[PDB]
């Protein structure tokens, strides 16, 4: 309606203008056009100005146009590879696969190009978080060993018993 | 805080345990003390999932939890659960949990003696040597079942014995970086 | 409560197996003590 039902296909439309491949800024009066907002609220074209086309972080002000930030958005092959070192190096956690693929068309590609450098893992609700292969240190073994070192139960025994096995076998 | 203890953890945690338990131990060793709150935020894990994680790395008593109780500013009651690495607690459970394999390895060694190798097919039970003389038949002069009064093999039993000393000596290989590391951190 | 036994200080779940340790732990003469025929 008013305030809230204009701003919106502001957004929208500008969306869409990108997946068509045009990078270059809009003005706030050239979206409205397109909008079919012309007769917006005088006091809205300031609040977009001012507070709307910059606090959100698919806005890029560029020479005091406006333009999409498809940069921060994954758009190659390289990008995702450097997005989740970043994540690993800074520890700010795993990314959810539809997170990427909204950002990244044809995801897949890149996904698979990687290989093993994504950790995926796999939500209740099928949903996969993307983490950084972190090839420094790796062991691993088979899954005899893993299956024996699970039928070492360990939870079931208290310090005391823990600590006197030690002395017991003479460590 | 010794390096070699940094690196001894970290060896360690990531032979024996998935990705997400070795992410919270290094959010632990660049800090001394971090709040279970903040680990969630940064690691992104879900409340139960994190939990989990911590609740099997204090089952292996390689980190502990302190519990501190304050009064926030709006008033409420806070529970804050901080958690740190006891490293001297740490140490013994490695120990523990490697002198177990060795003993183990040891074990192993004594029951390749003892398998039973005798074996009926039609009831797919497996008999003692000692016990095969038992139900062996004098009129037919060889071994038999007497669920069955079938003919007693004992070649299916060889091919398995052989498959357990190949791992005596690659277990013995693949370990010794975390023998060289204890020998590292005894002081 | 029911059929499962909490221990307080603070307050954690008791599982059966969480008491089978501690009873093993039990020395034949502390039997005894408590009335219990340890054979
Ligand atoms: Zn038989």
């Amino acid at each position: 309606g008013y305030k809230f039902g204009v701003l919106a296909k502001i957004v929208n439309y500008m969306k869409t203008r990108h997946q068509r491949g045009d990078t270059h800024p809009l003005t706030l009066d050239e979206i409205l056009d397109e909008t079919q907002h012309l007769d917006i609220g005088l006091k809205q074209k300031q609040w977009l100005m001012t507070e709307a086309l910059v606090n959100n972080p698919k806005i890029e002000v560029i020479d005091g146009k406006y333009a999409f930030k498809p940069k921060y958005n994954v758009r190659d092959k390289k990008a995702l590879l450097r997005l989740l070192d970043q994540h690993d190096q800074r520890g700010l956690g795993g990314i959810l696969l539809e997170d990427i693929e909204e950002a990244l068309p044809n995801s897949q590609k890149a996904v698979k190009a990687l290989g093993d450098q994504i950790l995926f893992v796999n939500r209740p609700d099928k949903k996969k978080i993307l983490f950084f292969n972190d090839k420094s240190c790796q062991f691993s073994v088979d899954e005899e060993f893993q299956k024996l070192w699970r039928s070492v139960t360990v939870d079931s025994m208290d310090e005391e018993k823990i600590e006197e096995y030690l002395k017991r076998q003479g460590i | 805080v010794p390096a070699a203890l940094k690196r001894l953890a970290k060896y360690v945690i990531r032979g024996f345990y998935g990705i997400e338990h070795a992410l919270a131990l290094d959010i632990l060793i660049r800090n001394s003390c971090v709040k279970e709150e903040d680990m969630l935020e940064l690691l992104k894990f879900d409340r139960k999932q994190l939990r989990s994680v911590l609740n099997n790395l204090k089952g292996d008593k390689f980190i502990k939890c302190r519990m501190r109780v304050e009064t926030a500013a709006d008033g409420k009651t806070t529970r804050h659960n901080y958690y740190f690495i006891n490293y001297r607690t740490l140490v013994n459970v490695v120990k523990y949990k490697l002198d177990h394999m060795r003993r183990r390895i040891e074990t192993d060694e004594r029951d390749s003696t003892n398998r039973a190798s005798f074996k009926c097919p039609v009831c797919s039970s497996t008999f003692t040597d000692l016990e095969a003389n038992q139900l062996f038949d004098p009129m037919t002069g060889t071994f038999r079942c007497t669920f069955c009064h079938t003919e007693v093999e004992e070649d299916e039993s060889a091919m398995p014995k052989k498959d357990a000393r190949t791992l005596l000596a690659r277990f013995n290989e693949q370990i010794e970086p975390i023998y060289a590391l204890l020998r590292e951190t005894e002081d | 409560s029911g059929l499962e036994l909490y221990a307080e200080w603070k307050k954690i779940l008791l599982s059966p197996e969480r008491v089978h340790e501690i009873f093993k732990r039990i020395s034949d003469e502390e039997c005894f003590v408590l009335g219990m025929e340890p054979r």
